[PDB]
Order: C-alpha cells, then structure tokens, then sequence
DNA sequence: ATTGCATAAGACAACA
DNA sequence: AATGTTGTCTTATGCAAT
DNA sequence: ATTGCATAAGACAACA
DNA sequence: AATGTTGTCTTATGCAAT
C-alpha cells in the first residue's frame, strides 16, 4: 500500500521509519518513496580533501607571522617550518615589514639550507614587489593558498601554537608573569629553537633535526588498498609517506605522487 | 668525533656601526662557523651568542678561550656549568685555544667585505641590512667549500644522508618465534609494512606481531 | 558546472553557483549572475537540489 | 641518573619521552619529573556537567523565540516543548511583548495541559512584571538558566532548529522560495504541527503524542553501576530513565534522583 | 473516537473585529476546538480543521451544513487530499448536528463568564482574545461539564500511565526466544528485562533481544 | 567526464551521462545531448562499459 | 575559594577567580579584586597550577 | 569535605586534607591546620579511612 | 583466573 | 592560485604476574 | 565460504 | 539562578542465503 505512502510524504514529508510504521510498508517501499522528494536530503555530502605536504626536505616551506605580547616591543616573529621535518626557525621583528620577511629567510636559509618553496598566506609584504623580485633573485618558488582561509597553511600555524606554548613555559617558569626583559628575549627565542628542533615531540622516535639531515624515504612503497575516488577501494597502488594524520600514495604505471586523505588508504591483502 | 671542541673570541669590525662588536663560534671537528653579533661587549649579549650558537648546532663538550673579563666571569661560569660543558682558558692569542679561530676571522672579514662590494656598500652598511648580510655570509661559509676536499662542514658536522630503511624489528611468526632481520617501512594503523632484510620482499603484519630489534 | 551551494563567512548556504575546476581539496566557483570566478576550500561547498 | 633530567626539565620543558631517551631513563623517573613542573600540565581537566531533563509529562517546560523570515511579516515564533514527552507548541506573533507569550503558553496549556514549571532564558519580556504576575496568577513554577548561554535550553534550541527545517521543507515543497503568503501560514503551522507531534520521530518506537497522553515511567529501576564523583564506578543505585544521551539514577537508600550522563552508568554485573 | 465531527460559524460582537467564530466538535469524547476569523472565507475555512487536526488528529468523518465557504472546490479538494470524508446536512438540522448544540451553549457561556470575569463587558482588547479563547478552551476540554465523570480529554485519549515495557522475547540458552518479558531500560549493548511472573530484572546482551509477536 | 548509466525509478540504466564533479554521497551528471546536469546519489549511477 | 580560570566572550581564559557553591554542571565564582560573583557553566572553567 | 589522604614527591601519603575541590583529572584539597587550597592531580589523593 | 600493566587506539584544541 | 595539523590526554586491551 | 542484507553503532550539525 | 540535544547519516557486524 504505497499510494497513501507517497501522499503522505508529499503532503507531510514524514521520515522513512513513520511511514513503514505508519501505511504497513518495509524497508524498500518507505526507501525510494523518502527520496523521491528532492527535499529530504539537501546537504548530507561535503567533500574534505585536506593535504598539504612536502616529500623530501628542503622542498616545501610554510611562515607565517605572530604576535606574542610577551616579546614587545618588537612582539612580532616570523615562523618559518620545513613540512619534510617539522624543523622550525623563528627570528624576531618589530614590525611586519617587508625588510623584516627578507631578514627572516635568509637567517633560515643560512641554518636549514636552500628549499624550493614557501608557502604562505597572501600577507601585505609578503607579496610586495621587492619581496618578489628579491625571491626571484635567490631563485626558489612562492605559491600563496586560497586568499582568505588561513588554514591551507595549518602546519605553520600549529607549529606557530607549539611555539607560543613553549615560549610561555619558558617564560613563566623563569618569573616573568606579563612580559620579558629586552635582556632575555634572545636567550629565550635560542632555547625555544633548541628544545623543539633538538629533541622529540611527542612520541616518535626521530628528532626533528636529524629528520632534517639525515631522512629516510622509500624507493618504492608497500601494497595497500586505495579509496580511488571512484566509490571504493582499488588495488594496485604502493603508499610513500603515511603519517598519523594523512599519507601520500604512489601509483605502479603512471607513477604519481598524490597528498590523499589517510581514511582513503588501507593495507593490501 | 664531530661535536667534541669549540672555540671562541670577538672582532672588532668598524664597517658595522654602531653594532660593531662581532662574535664568532667555530667547531674544530667540521670548521662549522657560527656567528652572532652585539653592540657591546658584556656578559648578557654573548652568552645569548653561545645560547643561539648552541641551538644551530648542538650542545658541544668543551668550549676553549681567552680569559677575557666576561669569558671567566661568574654569571657565565656557572651558565656553563648548568648547561654542562667544560670551559678552558689560556694565552690571549695562543695558537692552541684560538687555533681556528683566527682563519675563522679572517675569512669572515673577507667574505663581508667581498659582499658588502657585492651590493656596493663601502663605509657602513645601514642597520637594515646587517642581519641579512650575516646570514648570507653564514650560508656560504657552512654549506658552501671553500676548502679542497668533497665535504662541506654540514656534510662534515650533522653525516647527511639519505636512508632507505626504517629500523629493524623483531617480527614474531604465527608460530609464535620472535624473528630479526626484518625491517619496518611503514607504521599504517593495525597492519604495518616490514621488508626482509634479505629478499627485499614485504608484508602487511599485525601492528602486536612486531617488536623492536635490539 | 553544476550548481552548488556555497557558505560564506556569516555561516549561510547560498545558491547561484557553479564548479568550474574540481581540483583534489579546492575549487573555483563561478556566480550564476554576476558571472564572476572564485576559488574556496573544498570542505566549504555542498551540492544543489 | 635523573638530577641531570631534573636539571633538563628545568632549564627545558622536555616531554617526558625525548627525557626517557636522552638520558637512559624510563618510564616511571621520567612521568614523575615531567609531572613536577607545574607550567607542564595546567589545562588538561575541564568538568563536563551537562543535564537538564524533567521526569513525567506536564513538569519541566522549556520556550524560547524564533525568528523566521518566511513568516513575515509576523516573523517571530514562540516554541514550547514538554522535556518529558517532547511535544512541541508553536504560536506566530509580531512583536516579542510579553502579550505574545501570554498568548503563546495559554494555547499551549490549552491543548497540553498545565505543567509545574517553565524553564527559558531572560528575555526581555519573560521576567516582565506583567509577565510574572500572571504566571503567578496561573500558579507555575519559573526558573532562568544562567543569563547568556542560550545552551541551557538546548531542548527548546534542538526543537527550533528541527521546526525551522521541517516548515522550510514545506514551504519550498509548497513551491515559495523565498515567503509565504499570508493566507497560508496557519496551515503551513497546523500541518507543521500534525507531523511532528503526532508521527514518531528518529527511531524511537513512539510517537510523542502517544508519549504523553501514555507516559511509561519505571516505579523501580534496575541495578546499575555509577560513577561517583570520586572517579570511580560505584555499586547499588537504579537507573530510572536512561535516554540516549544522557540519563537519571535513584538511590536504593535515600531514593535521590539526579541527572548525570550516560557515561557515568553502567549496568550491574 | 476520531470518528465524526461537527462545526458551525457563529457570530458575537464582543471579538470585533474579527468576530467570526469557528467551532468544531467529536462525538465519542465531545472536544472541542475554536478559532477566530476577521471574516468567513473557504481559505479561513482551511485554517480551521488544520488546527483542529494538530491538536486532537486525523477523524475519519466530517459532517457540516451547506455554507457558502463549506461548499467550494477548495475544501473538497482538500478534505479529498486528506482523505477525510465530508458529509453536508441542513443549516440547523438535529439528525446531523447534535452534539454542536451543547457546544455553542457551553462555549458562549464560558466566553461570557470569563470576558465579564476579567473586567470587560463589551469589547475584549485586540490583544486579549485569544487569551480569552485559549483559556475557555481549557477550561472546557480539560475539566468535566455537569454530570461528566471524566472531561473530554479522558474519553479522548485515555491517559493512563503504564509502567512496563512491551513484550519481548529473550533468547534462552537453547537459542529459541521465549515470549512473555518485558524490556525496562536501553543501556549499551544491554537491556534490563523482566519476566512478567517472577518479577526479577536480568541484564542481556543487546544481540539477545527482540520484541514479541 | 567518463560516460555512466544512471538508475531510474522506472528500471532503466539509461545512458548518455558523463560525471563532472563526484562527491562521497552523490555525483553531479550531465546528459551529452541535452547538456543539462543533475545530481543524482551515488547509488543511482553505474560506468559505461 | 580555590583558583580557577573562566572564559569569556572573547575566548581567552582570564586568571583571578575563586569558585564559592559547585552545582552539577554550573559554579559561581568570586573575583579576587573586582570581589563579585558571576555564575558560570561547568564547562566554561579550568583551574590553574 | 571528607577526609582524603594526599601525596608529596617524599615518599608517603599524608592525612589532614579534605577535598573541598574535585575535577576529572585532578582535586583541590584543603588542609584542616593550613587551610590552603591546592590543586593536586587526582593520582594523588586516597580516601582517609 | 584476577589484577595490574604496557601499549595501542582514539579524542580534543587552537593557531590574528 | 595553491587543499588541517598533532601534541597531549584518555580509554581500551592483552599480557604478565599473581 | 561469498554476497547481500538487516541491524546496530557511531558521527555531524546548528539554533539570534 | 537554573547544567546540550538528536535527527540524520555513515560505518561496521553478523547472519542468512547462495
Ligand atoms: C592577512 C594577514 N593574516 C591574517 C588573517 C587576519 N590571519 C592571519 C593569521 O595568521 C591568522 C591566523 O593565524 N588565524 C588562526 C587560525 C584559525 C583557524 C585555523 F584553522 C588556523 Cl590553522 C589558524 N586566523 C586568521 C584569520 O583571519 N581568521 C580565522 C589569520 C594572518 O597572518
Ligand atoms: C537575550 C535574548 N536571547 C538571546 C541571545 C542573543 N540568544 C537567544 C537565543 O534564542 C539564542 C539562540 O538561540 N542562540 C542559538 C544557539 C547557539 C548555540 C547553542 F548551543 C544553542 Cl543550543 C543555540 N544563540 C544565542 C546567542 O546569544 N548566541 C549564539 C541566543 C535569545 O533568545
Ligand atoms: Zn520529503
Ligand atoms: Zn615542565
């Protein structure tokens, strides 16, 4: 009896449960009556592809700026953080300027080496022209996220979080409650570069700067089982780089490097 | 061994006003330089010097110098030795506690020079730019050669290499035998990827089956 | 493209718009009127009708 | 050797695994030096306590207003929901003077009853003089939530979301995108009104209606264990309503009936 | 119940300027429900049972008069939609309209004991009506009239407060599902359930439970 | 896009679709005719051939 | 009264209150200098040290 | 507040703390002679008796 | 077998 | 134009001892 | 055993 | 003064059939 079904939900819009409960129906019928309506279900699938990621070290680059009241009066820092590594290098400015983003590279070039690129957010002097044409003159890339979300960049931005935990340990168990001393800005911004950098976070057993210089990468990946997009999981591919969070998979002929959602990735046989 | 002495003194350098004291760090297993500069020469400025020398680096063992006013001082003294490192005088100027110290100098101030006509600066370059100039400068002193051998203080000082392999692991079999010679690649949730060490071939094994080798 | 729904910074589901290129995580979206060109997240989107 | 780990956490803040591994030290010296500093662990424990609920029908209301912009130009609503029995009452006004819900409440007493007490935020017009007069007059309970979380109400804010999305659903069913005339919002309301209240909702196998007009309420419930306050499961209460999200215990001895989440019960044996 | 209702418009000119009045009234259990009306319209006549419907439910029959909004094409698609079956009657006839006698005079009795009892004579205020019709409405659906040994809503929804749970079926270590217990409570993966006789309550995996008959 | 066959209320797997933009609970198809897209739940549609 | 830290509006966690009566998921808490009560939700609070 | 027995890095439980404070992942208890509140994490309380 | 433990798996938050 | 991240915490679990 | 199904269990959102 | 809620959806599981 599904002509009383499908007035019902017509006229009322009654869930699938009350109709079957409701007319003597099952499961199907109380189905493919409920989405006949194209009213019934509206939203229920938002797509989240979330992967920003480098390969190997010294290739991708993220930064981003900081305002930390406890550094004043040059508050400002500049955090720059290699995705291969999780190294991290901070270096200290009173003002956003553009001067200031062409001391803070270098000063990271000069300690990490030379990367490739720099992710960042479209700041005001991170685009402007004597910060491009001086790039250019160094000569590595510069690709900026969607202009407006500042969360295409989020490992600068945890790592940024990190920083400013530590530095607040750092200074609150040293008796500066409010702020510092210009004398011990310096000692503090070298003792929060060393104790991240030169010690684990964590639970992983590789430090983040013998990460840096001496990686480890795969030639060629292990079987898994690949979440293609084409509804379910594919075989045949071979996964790179796997973190807790989100891995990076490999195919066997075309042989692409692709950043995958880790719930798209599963053991093979 | 790398990372087992240092060495330490000032310089001078009236190009750089009004910051024109300058602190220069060398390790003597890489001939890795680490530079830091500051107006005046007290204690609180250079033992941020050694504090951010220490954090490009690392925590050296012994630490050779002058016995300069501030270098044996108290605040300095017991700095060094809550941090743990063993300090060492001598002679101002002895060739064995500033052995390295002064080519260090010396090819510093050529190199600052060399860019400062890079960029056309003659007489002082102004305050903007000093910080940049010292970090190109410390960029082609390490990771560049100015030497003659196949290995740049970086390739000296950290051993860069390129790994292959994770570490090995004890795999237990289903007969229930812990078993070496196998090592992890890949650390997946429930089922991690391990390689024999021989045949170069993998697996997918339980996360529990495994254990650390050694 | 087809047509899509969009949030925007005060939370709301707009209508009027269209996919032009479906990258892997982004995608630009395109006015229905106005007939101008935007890129946005790919987790800020969902579908029409 | 943990005077060298002490002075490490010190001058430090090192997690306690990169302390496990830097100076050959295990799992217990390392926890209890990491938990010595106090700047390491301030956060980490945030009191959840999150139950509103009453027992039987007509005892605990909750009311809050709605603003709906097909409704115009008598956009306001007024929603009252029965927390025991989860009917819904709903009135369509203009202005939020103390009239309407004077109006509002006695429909809603007209086709539910007369309960004990009405819960709702501190609007303007429901801690009226006018207001708190009549409600005296009637002789019903009132009690605020804390002034500025409408999270308190939830129940209500829970129903007014679900009302808005099933009217929404009517409405451009009903073909009007953007409003509705004036002619048809008392059915829009009535239809609104028929299905939900009289059509079960979810997967619950009754319907609200039925609910309250049939009201099950268990006179000794059975052996569960609790977690008491003290962090630990304790044995020898009885559960009396244990809803999906969160439930009500009695004592077999003082007979005590609290609300506490679902997490902190668990059957007996 | 839910079986036959009644209705008529009736006029008072207390409630200006809407002073049309709408009423409708069951048999079995003798509800009633009222709405207010600027005027008379086969609209307004929509608006009515609508209400009427939310509040009391779906009835399987309605009998009226041959009024000039009961008779339009709209109702009668409507009533059709609903599947409600209409069923006309003479402007005043007692074989069909019977029980809206004693409704118009109970109705119009307690609209005038209240309207004088709040201090208005002959106008109630715009925004006062409708207090005064929820409140006649409670008044007289809630609480007994005469003789009445329940009110309307007893006989209409037979409110009694059970304390059990429905009958289920328990698989018993044989691996057949023995009738006659009760579920008490849904916890997780558990469900407390009782045997109707012996009155003890046993916690049984959630796997083990399904209802009876 | 690929071409696909869509399910129909009727029991046809007609053909003449083309996915554009593919979610994780439907698709957005387009005719190769008519040009016109829909989307249609990702247990309404099946790849050609 | 013993020292917590409560939110505010803007999302910080302010240091300078003790908690006087403890409800099942509310509190009410004094300040040190301003020395006045404000009731607060359970779950809105976290103390220090 | 009832008596609980709290903990020190010495070696011991001490008595003479009553728990005016509870929270998940610790306790403020208070001293009858000292009458000074503390938070102490929740591994280190026992009841007293 | 029961308790305790060592680990693993999963959850939360906040970065202008 | 170009996409979340992960340290920290919590609970669950199997083993090892008892 | 393999596939599918019937069910249960878990997860997200948004409401001034 | 006085505390999140739950419909909707997705994923997982087990049994029954094949
Ligand atoms: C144009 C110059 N500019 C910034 C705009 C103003 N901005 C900048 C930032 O650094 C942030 C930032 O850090 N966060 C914090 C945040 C919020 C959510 C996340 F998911 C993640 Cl990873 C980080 N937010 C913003 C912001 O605008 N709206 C939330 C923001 C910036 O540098
Ligand atoms: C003073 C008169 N007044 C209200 C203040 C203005 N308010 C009133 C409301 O009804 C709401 C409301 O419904 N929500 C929606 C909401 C947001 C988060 C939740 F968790 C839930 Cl449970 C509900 N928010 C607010 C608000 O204040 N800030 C978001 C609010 C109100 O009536
Ligand atoms: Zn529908
Ligand atoms: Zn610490």
């Amino acid at each position: 009896p599904l002509r009383e079904a499908k007035d019902l939900h017509t006229a009322l819009h009654i869930g699938p449960r009350a109709l079957s409960k409701a007319c003597n129906i099952s499961m199907q019928q109380a189905r493919e009556v409920v989405q006949t309506c194209p009213h019934c279900n509206s939203a229920p699938a938002l797509e989240a592809g979330v992967n920003p990621r480098g390969l190997g070290p010294l290739q991708i680059w993220q930064t981003d700026f900081t305002l930390e009241p406890r550094m004043a009066p040059r508050s400002w820092l500049a955090v720059t953080v290699d995705t291969a590594s999780s190294a991290i290098v901070v270096t200290q400015h009173g003002r956003v300027t553009s001067v200031a983003v062409q001391h803070h590279w270098a000063t990271a070039i000069a300690v990490l080496g030379r990367p490739k690129a720099i992710k960042t957010d479209n700041g005001s002097c991170f685009t402007s022209k004597s910060t491009r044409e001086w790039l250019a003159r160094w000569g590595i890339a510069h690709t900026t996220g969607i202009p407006g979300n500042s969360q295409g960049q989020a490992m600068v931005e945890r790592a940024n979080r990190l920083l400013k935990d530590k530095i607040r340990v750092l200074a609150e168990g040293d008796g500066f409650m409010k702020r510092i001393p210009t004398s011990k800005q310096g000692e503090l911004l070298a003792k929060a570069m060393y104790a991240l950098n030169h010690f684990e976070r964590g639970e992983n057993t590789k430090t983040p700067i013998q990460k840096h210089w001496r990686p480890t990468v795969l030639t060629e990946g292990p079987p898994v089982k690949i979440r293609i997009e084409t509804g379910e999981w594919e075989k045949g591919w071979n996964v790179l780089v796997w973190g807790r969070g989100y891995a990076a998979v490999k195919n066997r002929d075309t042989d692409k490097v692709i950043w995958v959602p880790s719930r798209k990735v599963k053991p093979d046989i | 061994g790398p990372l087992q002495i240092w060495q330490t003194d000032f310089t001078l350098e009236p190009r750089m006003a009004p910051r024109s004291w300058l602190a220069v760090t060398v390790d003597t297993a890489s001939s890795a330089i680490v530079v830091t500069q500051h107006g005046r020469v007290t204690s609180v400025a250079v033992q941020h010097h050694w504090a951010t020398a220490i954090a490009v680096l690392g925590r050296p063992k012994a630490i050779k110098t002058d016995n300069g006013s501030c270098f044996t001082s108290k605040s300095t003294r017991e700095w060094l030795a809550r941090w743990g490192i063993a300090h060492t005088t001598g002679i101002p100027g002895n060739s064995q506690g500033q052995a390295m110290v002064e080519r260090a100098n010396r090819l510093l101030k050529d190199k600052i020079r060399v860019l400062a006509e890079g960029d056309g600066f003659m007489k002082r370059i102004p305050t903007s730019k000093q910080g940049e100039l010292l970090a190109k400068a410390m960029y082609a002193l390490n990771h560049f050669e100015r030497g003659e051998n196949t290995k740049t203080p970086i390739q000296k000082h950290w051993r860069p290499t390129v790994l292959t392999e994770g570490p090995p692991v004890k795999i237990r079999i289903e007969t229930g035998e812990w078993e070496k010679g196998w090592n992890v690649l890949v650390w997946g949730r429930g089922y991690a990827a391990v390689k024999n060490r021989d045949t170069d071939k993998v697996i997918w094994v339980p996360s529990r089956k495994v254990k650390p080798d050694i | 493209g087809p047509p899509v729904k969009i949030r925007i910074e005060t939370g709301e589901w707009e209508k009027g718009w269209n996919v032009l290129v479906w990258g892997r995580g982004y995608a630009a979206v395109k006015n229905r009127d106005t007939d101008k060109v935007i890129w946005v997240p790919s987790r800020k989107v969902k579908p029409d009708i």
